[PDB]
């Protein structure tokens, strides 16, 4: 930021870029190093009232998988594990370099 | 009766009724438990307009703490919060979720103790709750204001 | 017209699709008719093959047929085409619609031991 105009000048030309816009050194723009005291916000499950944990118990939701056969306990379309990936479209906003 | 506000019909462990549905109300078992009280011990406690309602209430709350047994759980440690929290709402020092949580706290007493001091200890604020709650958001708000 | 390049490097562009899907896919229906009737394998297969088929053989537009095969580009319907003919092939020496050679011990697949 201190470079002189002729040197500013030399860096632009030589480099094809206007560097003085762009400075890869941080003078002033960045925030103070002391900030304000936070005050963090609470989640959806900090109130007192209709708040049981059996009614959010995400941990006891899982099951054990569930068998489709088994050797010891067990016309139709040809299926497949999903349906086809759609293709790509390509990019409106830059489709070649 | 303009001047009346609130019945208690049998004895404390019921629950109140306002002067609306005290209007055409029968004296029976059946007849109370449809207007959502019991016939205790056929103790008709009347309360009229100056009545502090919160606080009797909370009287009511503290008698029960000074007279729960402490043997169980629910009752000794819930009935004693729900005195500390009548308290609270008495001087208007909560916020309205607080009723709400107050209404769960005794939802979780009644039914779940060994005798019946529980249940008696939890309708009460159940009825407060039921009937008087704009006149606790009212005390609230009001504590709110003057001091802030 | 004619695709230019196919996007995938090592796939060649097919010049003539229709000829070359067409006989890939009467070759996997005929290795077909080896199987056994009861082969699950062989009605899957043969229905897959018989509706590409009629897709191609309804088709004669490069560009549709891609849309209407759903299988990326026509060169890798060709290619999957070639690898599930190899594949009837293999599974037609395999034999799998057997029943299963040995069931395992009683706490093989039991989960949490
Ligand atoms: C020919 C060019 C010679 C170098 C020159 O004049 O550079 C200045 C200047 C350098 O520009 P700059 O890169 O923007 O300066 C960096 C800051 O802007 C400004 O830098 P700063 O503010 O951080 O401090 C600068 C200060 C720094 O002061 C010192 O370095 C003093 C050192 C004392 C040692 C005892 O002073 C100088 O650099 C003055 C020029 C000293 C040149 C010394 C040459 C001989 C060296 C010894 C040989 C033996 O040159 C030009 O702007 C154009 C040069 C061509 C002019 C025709
Ligand atoms: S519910 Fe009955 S047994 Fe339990 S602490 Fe209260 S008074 Fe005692």
């Amino acid at each position: 930021a201190s470079a002189t105009r002729v040197i500013q000048k030399l860096r632009n030309w030589a480099s094809g870029q206007d560097l003085q816009a762009k400075l890869q050194l941080r003078y002033q723009e960045i925030a103070k190093r002391t900030q304000p005291p936070p005050k963090l916000p609470v989640g959806p499950s900090h109130k007192l009232s209709n708040n049981y944990y059996c009614t959010r118990d995400g941990r006891r939701e899982v099951v054990p998988p569930s068998i489709i056969m088994s050797s010891q306990k067990a016309e139709k379309k040809a299926v497949t594990p999903a349906p086809p990936m759609k293709r790509w479209e390509l990019s409106k906003d830059q489709p070649y370099l | 009766w303009d001047n009346l506000l609130a019945v208690i019909p049998g004895g404390s462990s019921t629950p109140l009724i306002p002067k609306s549905v005290c209007e055409t109300v029968l004296m029976d078992f059946d007849a109370l438990v449809q207007a959502q009280t019991g016939l205790g011990t056929a103790a008709v406690i009347v309360m009229d307009r100056s009545t502090d309602i919160v606080k009797a209430i909370a009287r009511l709350i503290e008698f029960y703490k000074h007279e729960s047994c402490g043997q169980c759980t629910p009752c000794r440690e819930g009935v004693d919060w729900m005195n500390k929290v009548m308290a609270r709402f008495v001087k208007g020092d909560a916020r309205p979720a607080e009723i709400d949580s107050l209404w769960e706290i005794s939802k979780q007493i009644e039914g779940h103790t060994i005798c019946a001091l529980g249940d008696g200890a939890a309708w009460p604020v159940q009825g407060l709750i039921r009937h008087f709650r704009p006149e606790l958001e009212d005390r609230m708000q009001r504590f709110a204001q003057q001091h802030r | 017209l004619l695709k230019k390049t196919t996007g995938l490097v090592g796939l060649a562009v097919c010049d003539t699709p229709h000829e070359r899907l067409t006989i890939l896919y009467t070759k996997t229906l005929d290795i077909l008719k080896h199987f056994p009737k009861h082969a699950a394998y062989r009605k899957y297969t043969e229905q897959i093959t018989n509706e590409k088929l009629d897709m191609v053989k309804a088709e004669p537009d490069v560009k549709k047929l891609e849309a209407l095969l759903q299988g990326g580009e026509v060169e890798e319907v060709i290619l999957q085409a070639e690898k599930e003919l190899s594949l009837a092939r293999k599974m037609l020496k395999w034999k799998p619609w057997e029943p299963l050679v040995e069931e395992p011990p009683a706490n093989q697949w039991k989960w949490p031991i």
